[PDB]
């Protein structure tokens, strides 16, 4: 994959 | 059972340690923090613990709780045999987590355990690549470490003196409320060229609209723009305050400039331009449960020749991560 990409936590949901 | 006494005098986190200590939030770089506890004595049901984030760290990153509470469940706490042990949350706005015992614990002692939590970036408050402080609190007691952020730079374009060039990211996805609501910031023109005859795409989808779950429309987004003073001031991190001196918004002068005429694509006019613009982008995507994907594009010509024309484009993804933790006690 090209550009960016972001990253999180949905707290396991 | 509710939230009762702290007890974090009872409580000695050990063996601490950050999964790693530099890594790249713009192409989904975190870490996790990992740490054994235990507690000296007994406790009981509603007795809880924390641990507490600085400045320069977030327990959500990229998702977004602001429609939530600014609370969200952390995953529980379970013994050997699958009990809870204590449920967890984060506070998106004092970066506390609070870890409170259930009835579990009531007949047990020195129960001891271990979790690991995937830590981000503030893109706020650490916006530009560099290494931070990043000292943290669990039970009453502080983990000293350092952090480095090495963003991918968000300059990036075709290599011409009158290139196209933009870039963009995901910074706040709502997955919780069920608004399902995202934001998005682009910077276009981050390179400070002189372009002629600019236009900017903000796509909901990359290559397939099918695959995306975004949806941009008239009535799904909401466009923000700002003329930025200083391009050296903009952030590393995507990170964008809309009430910065250095950006003056200037959607006013765009409402005949923005076009939602195609599908799931927002066209905005910009012109002959010389600055760096901001874009603040706030969506939704529907209910398919699809991966939201995006793209943003810029076309341009070269304005003293109105020849040389260029095209860039810029994909967005985030991905998820997740925590874990057990605990038990002796009878
Ligand atoms: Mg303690
Ligand atoms: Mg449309």
């Amino acid at each position: 994959a090209s550009g960016s990409s972001g990253t999180g936590s949905t707290g396991n949901q | 059972d509710a939230k009762g006494t702290n007890v974090n005098d009872k409580v000695t986190a050990s063996d601490f340690k950050l999964e790693k200590t530099a890594f790249d939030p713009n192409q989904s770089g975190n870490t996790f923090m990992a740490a054994n506890f235990k507690v000296t004595g007994q406790v009981k049901s509603g007795d809880y613990f924390t641990a507490k984030l600085p400045d320069s760290v977030t327990g959500n990153g990229d998702v977004d709780y602001s429609n939530s509470n600014n609370t969200m469940p952390i995953a529980d706490i379970k013994s050997t045999n699958g009990d809870v042990v204590a449920k967890a949350t984060y506070d998106i706005l004092t970066k506390t987590y609070t870890f409170v015992f259930t009835d579990y614990v009531n007949d047990k002692e020195n129960i001891n355990g271990q979790f690991s939590l995937p830590l981000f970036t503030d893109r706020a408050k650490a916006p530009k690549s560099g290494t931070y402080d990043a000292n943290i609190n669990i039970a009453d007691e502080m983990f000293d470490n350092k952090i480095t952020y090495n963003y991918s730079s968000p300059i990036a374009g075709i290599d011409k003196p009158n290139g196209a060039n933009i870039s963009s990211q995901i910074i706040g996805v709502d997955t919780a409320s069920g608004q399902n609501t995202y934001k998005q910031t682009v910077f276009v023109n981050p390179k400070q060229r002189v372009l002629g005859n600019t236009w900017v795409y903000i796509k909901g989808y990359q290559d397939k609209i099918e695959e995306s779950s975004g949806k941009v429309s008239a009535t799904d987004t909401k466009l923000r723009i700002f003329e930025v003073n200083d391009t050296s001031k903009l952030s590393d991190s995507y990170y964008a305050d809309p009430n910065d001196s250095n950006l003056k918004e200037v959607t006013g002068e765009f409402k005949d400039k923005i076009s939602y005429k195609y599908d799931n694509v927002a066209s905005i006019n910009f012109g002959d331009i010389n600055k760096t613009y901001v874009v603040l982008v706030e969506g939704h995507y529907d209910n398919t449960g699809k991966n939201l994907k995006t793209q943003v594009i810029q076309e341009n010509i070269d304005p003293a020749t109105g020849k040389d024309y260029s095209i860039f484009g810029w994909n967005n993804e985030n991905v998820v991560r997740y925590g874990g933790g057990s605990a038990d006690g002796d009878s």
